[PDB]
């Protein structure tokens, strides 16, 4: 039922925060930011488990690294395929071919990732996870310009 | 592997204002009246000049800086192509007269105008939210 105002710009401001700050601020319950950050490495296979796809990276805005979660509906889009859709795949060997292609385009697309990510982060058990990707854009720029020229 | 976050800075940051040397970098921010900042990777954007396999020059609004280990980094959108517009991650081997880095990831960044429009500001907002 507190908020420390203090830190409302810090944890806020428009286009995006960062990671240093936010873990500065030592967050005692889950709390969403927006960060411009790249992927750093990947830490893990990518999971089938449960029926959707999911799989652990670490990343950096610049001031520090962070170790994420990507979970189910960035991960389909990405490939192109759902779990079961891949599993259906296999019986079709053009199919599974497509879901191949997507499956490198995926490990492409995180290699090149470079963009805005509003990420859900759990100070209690140390990570967060991907809610959103965003490319950079106009409003952006101009949203930095403001909190850095007037 | 950096014990380093990659700091944003442009080449003149590493050309003018650091110290020290091989396994410790210091950035010094007299200026903004802060202490030395230190720091053993960053990350750096800027056009192809020119590539040759493994190495390559890039060139930031602030000045040139060159990388060199291309050959060992993960293969995204093939980006080592005079013009291009790119983001490096390395750790830094040298800094003066000219910024060298180890490179530990470079990606394209040519499909979107924003990127380079935005980099100074970037490096500029992030410098002033670091004691």
């Amino acid at each position: 039922n507190s908020i420390n105002l203090s830190i409302a710009m810090d944890l806020y401001s428009p286009p995006f925060v960062y990671l240093s700050v936010l873990m500065a601020s030592k967050p005692k319950e889950v709390t969403t930011v927006k960060v411009k950050a790249f992927i750093v490495t990947l830490t893990g296979n990518l999971s089938s488990s449960g029926g959707i796809w999911s799989i652990t990276a670490k990343v950096s805005d610049g001031t520090a690294y962070l170790d994420v979660d990507f979970v189910d509906e960035i991960l389909t889009s990405l490939i192109g395929f759902s779990v079961p859709e891949m599993k259906q795949s296999k019986k079709d060997p053009l199919q599974y071919q497509k879901f191949l292609e997507g499956l490198q385009k995926c490990q492409r697309d995180l290699i090149d990732l470079c963009c805005l990510m509003t990420i859900s982060f759990n100070p209690s058990l140390s990570k967060a996870m991907v809610l959103a990707l965003q490319d950079v854009n106009m409003e952006h720029l101009e949203n930095l310009k403001k909190r850095l020229n007037k | 592997l950096p014990r380093s976050p990659p700091l944003k800075v442009l080449a003149e940051q590493l050309r003018r204002d650091a110290e020290g040397g091989p396994g410790a970098w210091r950035l010094s921010r007299a200026a903004a009246g802060r202490g030395p900042l230190d720091l053993a990777a960053v990350w750096m954007q800027g056009r192809v000049v020119m590539a040759d396999r493994g190495e390559a020059r890039l060139r930031d609004p602030s000045g040139d800086f060159s990388v060199r280990g291309l050959e060992r980094v993960p293969r995204g959108r093939p980006c080592l192509v005079p013009g291009k517009y790119v983001m490096v991650m390395g750790v830094v081997q040298a800094c003066s007269p000219e910024p060298c880095l180890q490179a530990v990831k470079m990606t394209d960044l040519s499909d979107n105008p924003i990127h380079e429009s935005m980099w100074e500001l970037e490096v500029e907002d992030l410098h002033r939210n670091i004691p």
